[PDB]
């Protein structure tokens, strides 16, 4: 029992969150690239058998709310879950766009004890996002 | 008896701890673009891990800022790989 | 190229 049981009758759900255009009243940057981002990501768990879902610009509030929807559904016949973030970011946080929300927040309603459908199958989440404001400036080799 | 509640979790982050992460306009995100040209590549023939570790070598090797603003110019990348998981992962 |  070394490896995951990915023979389940689907692969699963792989949700897209994906955020360019912020509320003014935040400010931030559009992300440029990001549908670019999205697509190829669309395509590429296409043909991995993934259910995928896009969602573009969605509030942090929203974000939780379909965090949390889709954490209560039967994943019963799924091998897996995946959840891709593509966002501006700080250490801990993504930005929905109207302001921050807590990762933690967002996985927490995958939890062993809070999405039993899941229990003992991988649940994978892919962030593009800032972790604060440190650049890297490399060492020539 | 019992697995852990935070058992089973993989966080594929696009970069370390603390640090900006780079998105190209036209092309996506550095991250993204390796992500999916690896799991293009080697979903059918390479564990999850192994996927994201040469993920890890793409965006560190290929990738470079370019930037009229000296401030953010010739920047690099490591992506951050934070595994709870506790069995191999296969997409075949 | 542009940080997130
Ligand atoms: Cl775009
Ligand atoms: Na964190
Ligand atoms: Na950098
Ligand atoms: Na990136
Ligand atoms: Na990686
Ligand atoms: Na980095």
């Amino acid at each position: 029992d070394n490896s995951y049981k990915m023979d389940y009758p689907e692969m699963g759900l792989c949700i897209i969150i994906n955020n360019k255009n912020f509320h003014k009243s935040t400010g931030m940057t559009s992300r440029s690239g990001t549908d670019v981002d999205a697509a190829n990501l669309r395509e590429t768990f296409r043909n991995l058998k993934y259910e995928v879902r896009n969602k573009n610009d969605l509030t942090r509030e929203e974000i939780v709310e379909l965090m949390r929807d889709v954490s209560k559904e039967d994943h019963s016949k799924r091998s897996s879950f995946v959840c891709v973030l593509l966002s501006h970011g700080e250490e801990g946080i993504i930005f929905g766009t109207n302001g921050p929300v807590d990762l933690k927040k967002i996985t927490n309603f995958f939890r062993g004890d809070r999405c039993r459908s899941l229990d003992g199958k991988p649940k994978l989440f892919i962030i593009q996002a800032c972790r604060g404001t440190e650049l890297d400036c490399g060492i020539e080799t | 008896h019992k697995i852990p509640v935070e058992a089973d979790f993989l966080y594929a982050y696009s970069t370390a701890p603390g640090y900006y992460s780079w998105r190209n306009s036209k092309d996506g995100s550095w991250f993204i673009q390796s992500l999916c040209a690896m799991l293009k590549q080697y979903a059918d023939k390479l564990e999850f891990m192994h996927i994201l570790t040469r993920v890890n070598r793409k965006v560190a090797t290929e990738f470079e800022s370019f930037s009229f603003d000296a401030t953010f110019h010739a920047k690099k990348q490591i992506p951050c790989i934070v595994s709870m998981l506790t069995k191999e992962l296969y997409f075949y | 190229d542009e940080v997130d």
